[PDB]
């Protein structure tokens, strides 16, 4: 298993 | 330690017996020939993979062989039945608009949920995205028309088998049944032919809904005492 | 602003039997017009916007 | 002794109408658009036929009428085409009003 | 957490815009699985590359083919098919043989669960007809059991290892045919010239057979 | 077997083609 | 086919021309390729 | 974790393939009553192929014995000016009555075609049909 940066934060949104 | 037995005598039992619910008595030949099941497309509108399901041609029109309808029509409502008994969701799809206002009073009738309007893209593909992440999709869907009007598969033919959907559908001689779980060649054109499927899945779904509380009370009354 | 209650329970079942058009509210609404116009078939300006 | 299918089909009176180009059919209307008139006459199809100019009004929803058939399902072939295009109606000449 | 990811290939794709000229993106080809024969691919697009990697990897699950494999090591049969202009040719091998296989496929049959294969890539080396070549081939396999429900027979296993007892290793669930299989003198089967010259000594290669790493 | 059944023969409502004006005229 | 391209998937599609379609119609639509045809037809 | 490959197999095998290799955690609501109560066909996509040379469907032209009665009465006598009522699954047509007639003179022995047409029409008329010949 190997690391990819995280996406987003879930609180950037409605 | 009485999950097991809740499960052993509701749930795995009525799947112990060829026809828990008797959906054989709600149909026959004759009263499918009454409604004009029979009657399919012209020849020159058959589909290749629905020739297995066609008796023949009368003068160019296509007659559907009601013998094989009554054994597949028995298979869908029984599979209806059970989904009905295991109080699955059953959506009905129909493109069809002489007849999208009988469909959504028989959904609401029987309790259960129609879709009879313009089917926007992904609304099975990309549920969670359009009703939230915690969304429950359908267990069955039964298709009265298998075709849009543009004259091609509904597109919830083939978004059910990407989601793992069993679809019941009413195949004509102009339809696709190849993803289509338990197809039942009929026609879906005329007003009685369309009536009669109605009335079929509605009382089989209702009787399965008060089989499913008959039974379960009965279990509750005799677990006390 | 007024926020949409929930469309379905705890086991999962959508309320309405319209919940999967999306659109359930409108559609219903139209489902309760088509079925008046009927009916009356069966049977048979300046002020306001 | 259950009547098969093949018996209904024989014994049916579609069947045995023969071919229904020219045929006088009975009809029901069932549906009225304006002027259109939507009628079943016992076959797959419905047929659309406009209301007659002599006595339109005794044209309403359950009255029969009399019909010239055509054809039970218009459909044909284009140009470039694996298939038939069908116009999902049936071909009639609505001629008048059947009374007893 | 069963499941791995492994890239099979990250291009730059240069798009021409009406406006903005040519504009770069990434194009990425994954493949998941689990190791015991789930495995699925996906294309990934974004103009970032691990935005890329997040499209495929996490598409990809949701487009598993289940992979089956004979003693959970190898294919059922030898399996030959072509896939556009892609030729893939693979054969059934017994265990220690190791995956002898494109280095693709290599990391392909790993997250499926296949130990022990050759194959060999012909035509158009294309990575996208490759993947999907490959998956197709893997998942239109018949195992015993199918084919001993198919023809209603007996399938009876030979090893050179183990002499001239027969190994059972699938018997048809429904009833037995008594009719023997016709023994049809001489099959009309076609054959793979560079399977029939390495038989017959004829191939010659100072490439084949080469010492490498344990894959 | 059965009498109902349909049985295999050549269109007896089939229409004869169409003819010219000169159809048969030297 | 010809040259002239017949491939349309609505190809069974109810021609409708009439003054209450134009009003029911989806802004954003623009006349597709053979959209045009019909109309080049029924003008002749 | 699942499979949108429609194109691969059936939802069952599909189902059935994910739920052995772990992939699954628990079998859908229908997997069991699939199981017990499977349709007669596996619905596994496949592509309609045009069909070539001398390829046919077998669909079979539905024909009777009486239609050749049929196309003869209609010939000569046309269609009656009596009303289809197709609704009716009893209705007889002046056709089918002459139909009748026809196959019961023909079990009486007689057995020219010309003769036993002739006949049939005269018996129609004492019983008091409208036979009008077309020509
Ligand atoms: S149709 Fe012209 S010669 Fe017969
Ligand atoms: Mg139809």
């Amino acid at each position: 298993a190997f690391v990819i940066p995280k996406k987003n934060v879930p609180t950037s949104k409605r | 330690e009485d999950s097991t037995d809740f499960n052993d005598k509701i749930l795995n039992e009525p799947l112990k017996h060829s026809d828990f619910f008797n959906v054989k008595e709600l149909f026959s030949v004759r009263s499918l020939f009454d409604a004009r099941v029979h009657l399919g497309h012209k020849a020159g509108c058959r589909h290749r993979f629905m020739e297995p399901y066609i008796f023949g041609s009368r003068l160019d029109h296509d007659i559907i062989d009601l013998e094989q309808t009554a054994t597949h029509l028995q298979l869908a409502l029984n599979f209806t039945a059970h989904m009905a008994y295991r109080k699955g969701i059953i959506l009905f799809i129909s493109r069809n608009r002489q007849f999208s206002y009988l469909i959504e009073n028989m959904a609401r009738d029987c309790g259960e949920y129609a879709h009879t309007r313009y089917f926007r893209g992904g609304m099975l593909t990309n549920a969670r995205l359009l009703f939230g992440p915690t969304v429950r999709l359908p267990d069955l869907i039964i298709f009265l028309h298998t075709l849009n009007n543009i004259f091609e598969p509904h597109v919830a033919v083939r978004d059910a088998a990407k989601m793992n959907i069993p679809t019941v559908g009413i195949v004509d001689t102009n339809c696709n049944p190849c993803l289509i779980t338990y197809p039942v060649p009929g026609n879906d054109d005329s007003p009685l032919a369309v009536h009669l499927y109605c009335r079929l899945f509605q009382t089989a779904i209702t009787r399965a809904k008060e089989k499913r509380q008959q039974v379960e009370a009965l279990y509750r009354l005799q677990g006390q005492k | 602003p007024r926020q949409r209650a929930i469309q379905w329970g705890e086991d999962g079942r959508p309320f309405h039997y319209l919940f999967y058009t999306g659109k359930q509210s409108y559609y219903s609404l139209m489902h309760d017009v088509y079925g008046m116009l009927l009916n009356l078939e069966k049977h048979q300006v300046i002020g306001s916007r | 002794n259950v009547e098969s299918f093949a018996s209904m089909l024989r014994h049916s009176p579609l069947t045995q109408m023969g071919p229904a180009k020219d045929k006088l059919v009975i009809g029901r209307i069932f549906h009225i658009v304006e002027n259109d008139l939507y009628i079943d006459f016992g076959g797959k199809f419905h047929c659309v036929c406009r209301r007659p100019e002599v006595d339109g009004e005794k044209y309403q929803k359950g009255t029969r009428v009399r019909l010239r058939l055509l054809d039970l399902e218009l459909t044909s072939r284009f140009l470039g085409a694996t298939t038939d295009t069908t116009v999902l109606e049936a071909n009639a000449v609505l001629l008048g009003i059947q009374e007893s | 957490e069963d499941f791995d990811t492994r890239i099979l290939e990250v291009r730059n794709v240069f798009t021409m815009t009406a406006k903005e000229g040519r504009k770069k993106s990434i194009r990425v080809l994954v493949a998941v699985g689990n190791g015991k024969g789930a495995a699925g691919f996906s294309i990934g697009k974004a103009t970032d590359r691990m935005d890329a990697f997040r499209k495929a990897k996490n598409r990809a699950v949701h487009h598993l083919h289940y992979i089956e494999r004979y003693e959970d090591h190898t294919i059922f049969h030898d399996i030959s098919l072509r896939f556009k202009r892609t030729h893939i040719k693979m054969k059934k091998q017994p265990k220690g043989y190791g995956l002898r296989c494109h280095r693709a496929i290599i990391t392909i049959c790993r997250l499926i669960g296949i130990k022990d294969m050759y194959a060999k890539v012909s035509g158009s080396i294309n990575m996208l007809s490759l993947t999907q070549g490959l998956f197709r081939g893997l998942s239109r396999q018949e195992t015993h059991q199918q084919l001993a429900d198919k023809k209603g027979l007996h399938v009876v296993e030979i090893r050179e290892e183990c002499g001239p007892l027969p190994i059972v290793v699938a018997s048809p669930r429904g009833p037995l045919r008594k009719d023997p299989e016709p023994e049809d003198e001489v099959p009309d089967v076609k054959l793979d010239w560079e399977d029939v010259k390495t038989a017959q000594g004829m191939k010659r290669s100072v490439w084949s057979n080469l010492k490498r790493a344990a894959t | 077997s059965n009498e109902d059944l349909p049985i295999s023969m050549e269109n007896p409502y089939k229409e004869p083609l169409k003819k010219c004006i000169l159809c048969g005229k030297h | 086919k010809v040259w002239y391209e017949s491939p349309s998937l609505g190809s069974h599609s109810t021609y409708k021309p009439s003054k209450l379609e134009f009003l029911m119609r989806s802004t954003s639509k623009k006349t597709r390729k053979e959209d045009h045809a019909r109309l080049r037809a029924l003008n002749g | 974790a699942g499979s949108r490959l429609e194109t691969v197999g059936s939802i069952f095998s599909r189902t059935r393939d994910l739920v052995r290799a772990g992939v699954l955690k628990e079998k859908p609501l229908w997997f069991d009553v699939y199981d017990a109560f499977p349709p007669l066909r596996e619905p596994v996509f496949q592509r309609p192929r045009v069909r070539y040379g001398k390829a046919k469907a077998p669909i079979q032209d539905i024909w009777y014995h009486e239609d050749r009665i049929r196309a003869k009465f209609y010939s000569v006598y046309g269609s009656g000016q009596r009303a289809f009522d197709l609704f009716n699954p009893n209705f007889k047509s002046t056709c089918q009555r002459f139909v009748e007639k026809y196959t019961e003179l023909q079990k009486l022995g007689e057995t020219d075609e010309e003769k036993l047409f002739v006949e049939t029409g005269k018996a129609l008329l004492a019983e008091g049909v409208i036979l009008r010949r077309v020509g």
